[PDB]
RNA sequence: GAGU
């Protein structure tokens, strides 16, 4: 986004400001659930081979 | 098998009539046989449920994941 | 001004913008779908009627009979909320149905008077809501969740890239009915159109319009818009309209009237265009070099001969050109491919699709849709009519309709359900549209695009699915039968109505228990939204498309409300605001803004009607009462922010908190949380479990009053006026004559429920709030439910913390905590655990329940009745028994050194095991009631008899003081009637009350009056002696149990459970935390002033999770009690009125920005000294989310409360007397005790019951089942060369039955040798391989 | 509904 937070947590954001690190966040909680099954499944390839 | 076929015929009348269920006397009296009897068919009506039935609303257990051998005197007794 | 409760409490409001709106009722989705099931709306298409009239009425195949519906009744439901609850039973109303069947004649016309029979049948019961949008489900409370799902209607989504290294720009419609098979056109990596019905196999589109009746030169027309081309002496000439060329390079020397107008390879620009438009342009010269490569519209057949020679869609060469003008047809119709805007599709489309014919057409769809059955004309042209033109099996309904409509620009709103051809032939239309250029593609995920399902709506789907099946058994039964003789009730069997609605209330995904830790777990789950359910996605369905966070979510759901895992993004909650429109979309409240100057109107909008419009944030800053205060504004149109003119701006935000949920709206300082930690903040809101002691929280937004009102579990006045009596169980209310019904009496009576189990096994307690002869108003808070103070939610406990490192006591968010917790018996917690005793009947011998219990200690026999039944009130331990039970045995197995024994001591050995009921393990708390069902066919047990008796008397006493209270109030009114028109109280007092009846006054007002209130007597006599009889015939009754049961007894422990290490502790700022010690007094650290502290909380906690409203809430915490130290200090210096006042008002009107204005002077000196004393426990103050209070004004309160402005104290280290080197944060923070006890999460197995088949240890704490030792724990024994105790693991531990067993003796016996066995479940792999076929032997050395 |  072009148009960044020039606030801070010290201030507290607002409305658009907050909504706009919603994205990011639950963006950032979905891959650490769904994107690390991946991790783990690879891992058991690798312990089967060796 | 003909007499659960007309339990379940009678069933929906007395529903019907009644507004609510049919409890075992009112059964019992409508078919002239003995409470005893209407009972013991009531149990022996019910049909097999698996085993491997998925008990997990979250598929967590094949029913299976209960069942304990109570045959197995317990270690305990056996010592 | 305010009202008697607010003037008791007012809690300070920091709010700088004022709400217009007020807040919702926030139940009311549930509230108003379901009354929309069941709405007697005869012509409003709603539930019932909906169902009823989309089949009915039920015509007969023979065509002369049939069955008509004509009203239905709702009865009044056999079972009571508490009754239901009480026997296990699923809460329902009878709904009968009047209908009548009307028979016709065959040989005499259709004469419609030959027999006519009617009459009322019985239709099944419907599970039926609660006051509080609930079930009652076998007797549990549960919530059916609102459910989203993409609507019906037409999707035209782009695969972008997608496949191919080309990555082919590849569209495709698909059309989605509310009821019946998809459609989908997509298109194939050359461009050709591809069919999917039912999105099976891809044929070519043009064939499902060969279906349609169409014919190859009347597909082309619809879809191709044709040329003229005149052929005249040698030459050729097209009937050219001017704008047709546009960007086009020459190929030839265009000679138009004279001159040379196109160079041949020139672009031809706008001027040549226009040029040639105003000169008049028919026919143009054109080479025949030009034709070879067009296509031929119409199939001319040469007239002469008849010979076909172009057909339809073929291409066109040089020496068949000559034919055509020979063949003397002077006008042809070449086609108009240019690609560009119209492009080689519906051409192309045509040629890699050899069917020709409507039938073939037929054929092959059947053929894709059946493949190998052999192709009957008929059957193949059901098929298809069945497919997208059966009424019964496609509905699109007025929310397909209208989506659809929207999309294709129709001005027409309601449809006919079925597919008409115009809408299919569109529907390619726009896709091609699109591919060209023309259309945009749409985002599944807009919120316009999505549809949200409440409670009614999804009823009346099931329920009309169960009047399906009612069809097939219905009209087959109208044909077969003898039509005169037979009656209506006859065909109708309600089974299978009540099985498929029972299946969505109980069996569905969206019917779940409802989270009742708190009121706000309830409140936030009702209003929870799942993308799941029928017509929804899966775990695996769903991808990053839904999941994600959308623009359009703004106002409508909280994006910041969801569980974390594999659930997250599915499930989220309704924005605070937010509501339903007419057609299940989601719609904001808004504020319009007319000319520059904010109006005070309030619009709801749609998702789609939000894009529209330029609306301003509520944070944007308004001039008093007329326009904005900055030139340049802060605003957002088409879902885009940035800055505006105040003229541009048309609508607004009514405030901050329409954004989130109802979960986030509690939180205090929001705005300086990280939404990491704000998620799981909300999460850990709803675990939350009310103590014995509420505290109403220090920090608090406004919202807290208005959560608890709309939970609904607080008791709430109706009418307002003076409290007549009050009791721990019985408020009764006197009414003002103002909401005072003429007709009954004005006495309102409030029972109150104390102590009742939740769901989650915790307390459900009322308490009542005012005292006796309390003037309140209407919606004043009589009684409070357990997590609610007077009006407001109090979740936990406010403590004062301290933010420092301990010695590692704190070490990773682990928590420090005094002993003066206990002390206060804060955070202790009442579970009311429930157990069942089942005495059931095996071939073996009916099972009895008597205090008769071989080889127990009378210690255990000593606290049973002569039943069998624990006495009430007694406090037990994990293993005691508390009801007796005797199972048949079966003996006479004595292998030989057992009947040596038997023989010598005797001891001889009556048959039965020790069926008797235990308390679960390390569980203590009392018995807080008892209850007994014994089935009819046995007799009445001691305790029963005598229980059911205890509870006759409580009926009739209840029932008497009922009839007596409003007695007390209809004999009060009638005396206010007899003295104002008629003055006599020296005869009246003193003569006897039942005779009143009698007498007769003045004769108008008065005397109507008199009758109504008289009438009354009679009704509520005879009312309460029937009232009576009802409990008596439900009480009398045997208990219905289920089959192979003779009876039951339900137990209650009551559990006081005292807070330990290990317990799950959290703040509302997603900090969170296990209690590691649990220090004496003495220990803690404490002020200057001696006061020790509570909680000390590890800072480190903070920096890296970013949660820094924690802080915010701890100053503002510190400084809300400094309100209450002051204040507390002057009532213990008793002082004068005045100057109490004084203080206190100068406190509320702190903020030079504040909102509210509570400008003391007028109230009275009761109220005064009143308000004192509640905010001696500190000022309850409201920073309302985002629009709060800023640090500056905090830091001004921390002056009035005499403390430092920065909130840091130097502390006193209790153990040392050392000071800590520098001061530290420390303030009140408001804390809960989670419902994950420590208590439960304690388990441990050596030995106990195993699996059936494998032979290995169960799961669960239930079964006293072991852990599993998982492969990933295999691989850490593997890392190390831990050989033998893998072995343990794998064998003595689990499987080997003759293996552990011996090691067990080993290990009493002090060998731990091993000795291992063959673990069983490597036995079941061998012998699954054989049932396989496979034979697998293990081979010898 | 927990945590990694």
């Amino acid at each position: 986004i072009e148009t960044p937070i020039t606030a801070n947590f010290r201030e507290g954001l607002n409305v658009l400001q907050y909504f706009i690190s919603t994205h990011g966040a639950r963006k950032g909680l979905a891959d650490t659930a769904l994107k690390t099954a991946n991790s783990g499944y690879l891992t058991r390839r690798l312990v089967d081979v060796a | 098998i003909e007499t659960i076929n007309k339990l379940n015929r009678i069933s929906r009348q007395m529903l019907q009539e009644m507004g609510r269920e049919p409890t075992p006397e009112e059964l019992a009296e409508r078919m002239l046989m003995p409470e005893d009897k209407i009972r013991k068919v009531l149990k022996i009506a019910k049909e097999p449920i698996s085993m491997e039935t998925p008990i997990g609303d979250d598929e967590d257990s094949h029913l299976g994941d209960f069942i304990e051998d109570t045959t197995l005197e317990l270690p305990l007794d056996s010592a | 001004v305010y009202s008697y409760t607010e003037k008791k409490r007012i809690r300070k409001d920091f709010g700088k913008r004022p709400q217009v709106l007020d807040v919702p009722y926030l139940l009311s989705i549930q509230l108003d779908s379901f009354q929309k099931f069941i709405e007697q709306d005869p012509e409003g298409q709603y539930g019932l009627e909906a169902a009823f009239r989309s089949v009915f009425p039920i015509q007969s195949y023979s065509g002369n009979s049939e069955l008509q519906y004509v009203s239905y009744r709702l009865g009044e439901p056999v079972f009571d909320v508490q009754e239901c609850q009480i026997r296990g039973v699923t809460y329902s109303a009878p709904l009968r149905v009047k209908l009548r069947l009307v028979i016709y004649e065959r040989e005499a016309p259709e004469g419609t008077v030959k027999d006519i029979k009617e009459q009322e049948v019985y239709m099944g019961e419907i599970p039926l809501m609660t006051d509080n949008g609930t079930f009652v489900i076998n007797g549990t409370e549960r919530v059916i969740v609102s459910q989203l799902h993409r609507s019906p209607g037409v999707f035209f989504d782009s695969d972008k890239g997608k496949t191919h290294s080309s990555g082919k720009v590849l569209y495709n419609a698909r059309i989605i009915p509310y009821r019946g098979s998809w459609l989908d056109f997509e298109f194939d990596p050359k461009d050709n159109l591809f069919v999917r019905i039912d999105r099976r196999r891809k044929l070519p589109a043009t064939i499902i319009l060969r279906a349609l009746n169409y014919t190859t030169e009347q597909i082309l027309d619809l879809f191709f818009e044709k040329v003229i081309f005149e052929i005249r002496d040698n030459k050729l000439q097209m009937e050219l309209v001017p704008e047709r060329l546009r960007g086009e390079t020459a190929s030839f020397d265009i000679e138009a009237n004279g001159k040379v107008y196109v160079e041949k390879g020139r672009r031809i620009t706008a001027r040549h265009i226009r040029q040639l438009e105003k000169d008049d342009v028919k026919l143009i010269e054109v080479p025949v070099e030009y034709i070879a490569g067009k296509v031929v519209a119409k199939d001319y057949i040469d007239e002469s001969t008849g010979e076909l020679i172009c057909a339809a869609n073929m291409e066109l060469s040089l020496d068949l050109l000559a034919k055509l003008s020979q063949s003397g047809h002077k006008r042809i119709e070449t086609l108009f491919t240019n690609d560009l805007d119209h492009g080689p599709y519906i051409s192309e489309t045509l040629r890699v699709d050899p069917t020709n014919d409507r039938l073939s057409a037929l054929v092959e769809i059947y053929r894709m849709m059946r493949p190998g059955e052999p192709p009957t004309r008929e059957a193949a042209e059901s098929l298809f009519e069945n497919l997208f033109f059966s009424e019964d099996r496609y509905d699109l309904s007025a929310v397909g309709r209208m989506k659809f409509n929207r999309s294709l620009l129709r001005e027409e709103i309601e449809g006919s359900g079925i597919l008409s051809k115009d809408d299919i032939i569109d529907v390619m239309k726009k896709l091609i549209d699109i591919r060209n250029g023309k259309g945009e593609v749409d985002d599944i995920d807009h919120l316009g695009n999505r549809r949200i399902r409440s409670v009614g709506e999804m009823a009346e789907n099931q329920f009309r699915v169960g009047l399906v099946r009612v069809e097939r058994a219905v009209k087959e039964r109208l044909s077969l039968g003898d039509l005169d003789t037979l009656m209506p009730q006859d065909m109708i069997n309600a089974k299978p109505i009540s099985a498929a609605v029972k299946e969505f209330f109980g069996s569905s995904q969206l019917s779940q228990f409802m989270d009742q830790n708190n009121p706000l777990s309830e409140i936030t789950h009702k209003r929870r939204i799942s993308a799941l359910g029928p017509g929804g996605l899966t775990r695996e369905r769903a991808g990053f498309e839904v999941r994600d966070v959308h623009p359009t979510h703004y106002g409508r759901v909280c994006p910041i409300e969801t569980p974390e895992g594999p659930n997250i993004g599915l499930i989220n909650s309704l924005s605070v605001y937010a509501q339903t429109n007419e057609y299940g979309f989601l719609e904001t409240p808004y504020r319009k803004v007319t000319d520059g100057v904010v109006t005070d109107e309030i619009h709801y909008l749609s998702a789609i009607e939000e894009g529209n419009y330029v609306i301003a944030q509520a944070n944007s800053n308004l001039d008093e009462e007329g326009h904005f205060v900055e030139d340049l504004v802060t605003c957002r149109s088409k879902g885009e922010s940035s800055l505006f003119s105040r003229d541009q701006v048309d609508y607004m935000d009514v405030s901050t908190q329409q954004v989130v949920s109802v979960g986030a709206s509690l939180i205090p300082f929001l705005e300086h949380d990280d939404a990491n930690r704000a998620l799981m903040g909300a999460n850990m809101q709803r675990q939350a479990v009310p103590t014995l002691r509420a505290d109403k929280p220090l920090v608090g937004t406004g919202m807290e009053r208005a959560v608890a009102v709309d939970s609904g579990v607080t008791a709430v006045a109706k009418r307002g006026g003076v409290v007549q009596y009050v009791d721990a169980s019985r408020i009764v209310i006197k009414v003002n004559e103002d909401e005072m019904y003429p007709g009954e009496a004005g006495i309102d009576i409030y029972n109150l429920t104390k102590y009742t189990r939740s769901n989650q096994n915790t307390c459900i307690n009322q308490m009542p709030c005012v005292s006796l002869g309390e003037p309140v108003e209407r919606g004043d808070v009589l009684a409070d439910g357990p997590s609610t103070d007077l009006g407001e939610l109090a979740l936990g406990q406010n403590m004062r913390v301290a933010f420092m490192p301990w010695n590692g006591y704190n070490f990773e968010d682990s928590i420090l905590v005094s002993e003066r917790v206990v002390q206060e018996d804060r955070f202790t917690t009442i579970h009311i655990q429930e157990l069942a005793c089942v005495s059931r009947d095996t071939k073996l011998g009916p099972e009895e329940i008597t205090a008769d219990i071989p080889n127990v200690g009378e210690a255990a026999l000593s606290k049973l009745d002569e039943s069998g039944i624990v006495y009430i009130g007694a406090e037990v331990t994990g293993g005691d028994i508390l009801v007796g039970k005797v199972t048949p045995k079966g003996e006479t197995q004595l292998t030989p050194e057992e009947k040596l024994l038997r023989a010598i001591f005797g001891e001889k050995a009556s048959d039965v095991k020790d069926s008797s009921l235990r308390v679960p393990n390390g569980v203590s708390g009392t018995v807080i009631d008892v209850q007994v069902f014994t089935r009819d066919g046995v007799e009445k047990d001691k305790r029963a008899l005598e229980i059911e008796e205890m509870q006759l008397k409580q009926a009739k006493k209840d029932l008497s003081e009922e009839l007596q209270i409003l007695e007390a109030g209809l004999f009060s009114r009638i005396r206010a009637v007899l003295v104002a028109g008629g003055v006599e109280a020296e005869k009246l007092d003193k003569l006897p009350r039942d005779r009143w009846l009698e007498l007769g006054l003045t004769d108008e007002e008065k005397q109507n009056q008199l009758e109504q209130l008289a009438e009354q007597y009679d009704e509520l006599k005879h009312e309460f002696e029937k009232k009576l009889e009802a409990k008596r015939r439900k009480i009398t009754q045997g208990d219905d149990l289920a089959p192979g049961v003779l009876k039951i007894v339900k137990v209650y422990l009551a559990v006081k459970r005292r807070i330990q290490p290990g317990d799950k502790m959290a703040g509302r700022h997603g900090n969170k935390g296990v209690i590691s010690k649990i220090n004496p007094i003495e220990d803690m650290p404490y002020d200057e002033n001696g006061t020790p502290v509570d909680i000390v909380l590890n800072p480190l906690g903070v920096p890296s999770r970013m949660n820094i409203g924690q802080i915010l809430e701890t100053h503002l915490g510190m400084a809300a009690k400094g309100i209450g130290d002051k204040i507390n200090a002057m009532l213990k210096q008793q002082q004068e009125v005045a100057k109490l006042r004084e203080f206190i008002q100068r406190a509320y009107d702190l903020g030079a920005d504040v909102r509210q204005k509570v400008d003391l002077s007028t109230f009275s000196d009761e109220e005064v000294m009143r308000l004192a004393e509640n905010l001696r426990k500190g000022m309850p103050i409201a920073t309302p989310v985002f629009d709060g209070a800023k640090e500056a004004e905090i830091k001004e309160l921390l002056k009035l409360g005499d403390l430092p402005t920065s909130g840091q104290i130097r502390l006193y280290d209790g153990r040392t007397g050392e000071q800590f080197e520098r001061p530290v944060t420390v303030g009140y923070m408001y804390m809960l005790k989670l419902n994950h006890l420590v208590d439960d999460k304690m388990h441990a197995r050596s030995t106990g019951s195993y699996s059936l088949v494998t032979q290995q240890p169960l799961g669960g704490k239930a079964q006293f089942g072991g852990q599993r030792f998982g492969e990933m724990e295999v691989w850490a024994l593997e890392a190390y060369g831990a050989a033998y105790t893998l072995q343990e693991m794998l064998t003595v531990k689990s499987d080997d039955v003759n293996g552990r067993t011996k090691m067990y003796k080993n290990i009493v016996d002090g060998n731990h040798q091993m000795e291992p066995g063959m673990p069983e479940s490597f036995n079941v792999l061998l012998k699954e391989i054989r049932s396989l076929g496979i034979n697998i032997e293990l081979e010898d050395e």
